[PDB]
């Protein structure tokens, strides 16, 4: 497995909506270049995808769907861990069809 | 660097070292792209740009100056860099004033400027 | 997207609106106006020679 | 026009004699490469060029 260390999560776009309305970019530092387990340790957010390829350069994305107002939750990359808090703005379609 | 027993190099310049698995698997892992080159017959991959002539070349001949796509498609919404259309380009590759071009004095650090061949001397 | 504005009544006035959406890039726009015309209503009383 | 930063002044030699008896040296970093134009403020001393 690629050695994580120092990762920070930043949010760049938040809005509470049905679809995966949701942006996260993690940062981190790694040795060698593989494929991590994804995962978010609570209910308030729900990732989108399970793997992400991590490589040299030191970022990579991930979409999430949220229904609070302001979420917090702690998102692993494979034995790393980082602690995202995000503003989300309402969303201003009254009805979907999903 | 020789790539662990289960990681392939990016080509003979590259200090890229990429999982076996990742040769041929539809992303470009390759800083070069070379990772998605020959894999599907000539099937385009994500390393390969697709001619308007339906040829396959590597990302890395887009915009290089030369057609290799045979249709000029590589050579075409590229970004040609120059200098601009008051300086002149020395033959090392810096720009000086189109004035001190023939001014018997060596701005270029080759005498590009002052060559026998610009100068119509 | 519903936006609203408000535009100075200037011909040339090359007036730009920044929209921004909360989930996407922003965007400006530019309106300029070019020609007006103001039309009265009239009611001819008569005709003089 | 060439745009010039940190510009630093030294005198190597200097002699007060009638003919231009003294030699100035500049030193600056600069983004391209042109002509400027060279003045001295005073008249106590006046360049050649």
């Amino acid at each position: 497995a690629p050695t994580i260390i120092d990762l920070t999560c930043t949010v760049a776009t938040c809005t509470h909506s049905s679809d995966f309305g949701g942006v996260l970019t993690l940062t981190y530092k790694t040795d060698k270049n593989g494929d991590c387990s994804v995962h978010s340790h609570s209910n308030v957010a729900t990732l989108q995808e399970a793997t992400a390829k991590v490589k040299t350069a030191g970022k990579v994305t991930l979409h999430f769907s949220t229904a609070s107002a302001s979420p917090s939750f702690v998102v692993s990359l494979c034995s790393a861990r980082a602690t995202c808090s995000a503003s989300c703005e309402p969303p201003k379609d009254h009805i979907v069809p999903y | 660097r020789t790539c662990r027993i289960h990681e392939i190099s990016c080509g003979a310049h590259s200090t890229q070292c990429i999982p076996v698995s990742w040769r041929c698997d539809g992303e470009n892992d390759c800083d070069s792209g070379e990772d998605e080159e020959n894999c599907g017959n000539i099937t385009c991959s994500p390393d390969e740009f697709t001619c308007s002539s339906g040829r396959c070349i590597s990302r890395n001949f887009v915009c290089n100056g030369q057609d290799d796509c045979s249709d000029g498609s590589d050579e075409l919404d590229c970004a040609p860099p120059t200098c601009g259309a008051h300086e002149f380009q020395c033959s090392t590759s810096s720009c000086i004033p189109i004035s001190w071009v023939c001014d018997d004095d060596a701005d270029c650090s080759d005498q590009s400027d002052e060559s026998l061949e610009q100068c119509g001397r | 997207y519903e936006h609203s504005t408000v535009m100075p009544n200037v011909v040339g006035f090359p007036y730009k609106a920044h929209i921004e959406r909360p989930g996407y890039s922003p965007l400006t726009l530019q309106m300029q106006v070019v020609e007006t015309s103001l039309e009265p209503t009239l009611n001819l009383e008569y005709i003089t020679c």
